[PDB]
């Protein structure tokens, strides 16, 4: 992947989230399950969709009618119609078939992009009051309820509320 | 009438064609001033190329 994240250093999806197309995993005390960031999920289906539509409403034609006829003596107009319908058939048929080409490999580095901003948007809240134990995970040094859990994907994590005991728990953890 | 010379003719000739498709007939009528065929051409036309005029 373009970005590192999707295929990367997070290996595999997730069948088990299923209202999303990205989100957390969390464990704590109470309990554990599957949960979806709907802020970037939303962002990201309201910019495909847009993509989608932009490739799709774009091509506006009118009233046409594509065939012509000409009698045994007309050969030469014949075929000049038949180089127009080809060269228009060469020239949409390229641009059809590489514009999917090139705009699928967009779309992944897209959702790539947003899983790895997904990632770094946590990292640089929790900083050290977490361990990066790989895969996406982290292995926080301090209890984090449902409320905290809920906090870090708000986006409202509160570092120095918990960093004293983070930082007593793993110097000890470390040592 | 006496047109000016040129190749020393006063007078003018007007060059025509036509193809002829298969199986058609073309019929030629003169009480004068008729240049015959003698050598006609059977071809088959191409998408059409075009003509360059270089040394």
């Amino acid at each position: 992947g373009l970005f590192g994240a999707i295929a990367g250093f997070i290996e595999g999806g997730w069948t088990g989230m299923v209202d999303g197309w990205y989100g957390y995993h969390h464990q704590n005390e109470q309990g554990s399950g599957y949960a979806a960031d709907l802020k970037s999920t939303q962002n990201a289906i309201d910019g495909i969709t847009n993509k989608v539509n932009s490739v799709i409403e774009k091509m506006n034609t009118q009233f046409t009618a594509v065939g012509k006829e000409f009698n045994h003596l007309e050969k030469r107009i014949e075929n000049l119609n038949k180089k127009v319908d080809d060269g228009f058939l060469d020239i949409w048929t390229y641009n059809a078939e590489l514009l999917v080409l090139l705009e699928n490999e967009r779309t992944l580095d897209y959702h790539d992009s947003n899983v790895k901003n997904l990632y770094e948007k946590v990292r640089s809240q929790l900083k050290n009051n977490a361990k990066e134990i790989g895969n996406g995970c982290f292995e926080f040094y301090h209890k984090c309820d449902n409320t905290c859990m809920e906090s870090v994907k708000n986006g409202t994590y509160d570092y120095p509320k918990y960093s004293e005991e983070a930082k007593l728990n793993r110097e000890e953890i470390d040592s | 009438a006496i047109r000016p010379k040129v190749r020393d003719q006063e007078g003018r000739m007007n060059y025509y064609w036509t193809l002829v498709e298969p199986g058609d007939k073309i019929t030629f009528e003169a009480t004068g001033n008729l240049v015959v065929p003698r050598y006609a051409f059977a071809m088959e036309r191409n998408a059409g190329s075009g003509i360059i005029i270089s040394d």
